[PDB]
Order: structure tokens, then sequence, then C-alpha cells
């Protein structure tokens, strides 16, 4: 009913800054949602695996 | 308490060395001082109360 | 620790408008009537002594 | 005479409502606000569900 119309859209991240570069999406369909953040996650640091 | 609020300035109030544009804040003073039209300052100088 | 540089602003509202107009003045300043002929007419009678 | 003119099909220019001509727009539309499904449960009647 008006030119130049407009859309929003709710990405949900979890992480201490929501618009912090590299975010996670919470709720995503292709990933899965990480499930040790609110579990052992919390309590230490997993190393991630990569080269060698 | 919180308090909020926009306190902006009136329109056909155009910041200085921009002129013709059609997305003037009027809430940046930074930018708008003096430039109104809507009201005139006029300071007054008078001897000082002695305290 | 969502902020409000999260949520982005919509349409902002429309609060007032500002027209322009002079305090046109000349329904006082002269003496007006309509006339129904392209050629306005008037009658300047003058009572004069015999001195003209 | 007073063309309406257009938005340079610019994002930066179409949410402020920058135009080209007269008249420039208070701002864009609410067309409505599209959020992430919720994923399904897998029922847990698979495993032992013992209620402590």
């Amino acid at each position: 009913n008006s030119p130049t119309g407009q859309v929003f859209a709710l990405r949900a991240v979890y992480g201490k800054d929501p618009v912090a570069a590299g975010a996670k999406e919470a709720f995503h369909p292709m990933y899965g949602p990480d499930a040790m953040f609110s579990g052992q996650g919390a309590a230490k640091k997993f190393p991630a695996l990569a080269a060698s | 308490l919180l308090v909020r609020y926009a306190l902006s300035a009136n329109p056909y109030t155009v910041a200085k060395d921009e002129k013709e544009a059609r997305i003037i804040d009027g809430g940046d003073m930074d930018k708008m001082a003096g430039r109104s039209d809507l009201s005139v300052l006029l300071g007054v100088k008078l001897p000082k109360i002695i305290i | 620790s969502t902020t409000t540089n999260s949520n982005s602003i919509g349409r902002p509202n429309l609060v007032a408008l500002t027209r322009a107009t002079t305090k046109l003045i000349y329904s006082d300043i002269v003496a007006t009537q309509r006339t129904n002929q392209p050629v306005a007419a008037f009658y300047g009678i003058k009572y004069l002594n015999p001195d003209n | 005479a007073e063309i309406g003119g257009d938005h340079g099909y610019n994002a930066t220019n179409i949410a402020a409502g920058q135009t080209s001509g007269a008249v420039t727009q208070i701002g864009p539309a609410v067309m409505g606000m599209v959020r992430r499904a919720i994923p399904n449960l897998i029922a847990f009647d698979i495993c032992g569900v013992q209620p402590m």
C-alpha cells in the first residue's frame, strides 16, 4: 500500500553479543543445535579439531 | 528513573554548508548551531554583580 | 546482552506537519466590490465653490 | 513540473527515504516479520522415561 516496502527477519543466536561476527544461529534448519552450550560446554572450554 | 525524548529542531532549518538536502536531521546541535529561523538570540553586556 | 542496536527500527512516526503561509492582508487594507463587467467605472462627484 | 522521482535503488537510500524528485517518503511500509521455524522433538518414549 506504499512504495518501497520493508520486511524484517529475526535471526536468533546464542552468545554474549548477538551481533559480533561469527555468531552461530540458534534454530538453524541445516545446522544442528549445539547440544553442549547449555551442558558441559558451559563448564569448560573444548578445543576444536584442526589441521595436525 | 529513565526518560526518553527526541528534542529536535524545527524544519526549514537546513544546516550550513549543506543547504540543499532532504534528509536533514534537526537533532545534531553540532551541525544545527545557529542555523535556525524561528528563534533569535541576543545577549546583554552588563556590569558584574559584586559578591 | 541484546541492546537497542540489535533491533532495527521501522517507519519513523510522522509527528508534525509544517506549512508556510504569510499573514496575507488585503481584505483589511483595501475596499473591494465585485464587478459584473470587464470594465469597472467609479464616480467621483465633487462639490465646488464658484472658483471651482 | 514537479516530477515524482524515485529511489536510486540503494538500500541505503530506500530505508531512509532519500528520493530524487519531490515529496521524500516518510519511510518504507511493514510487510511483516519472518522468524525461523522451531525444530520438532524426537519422542523420548523410544528409551526409558522414569520420572525421578
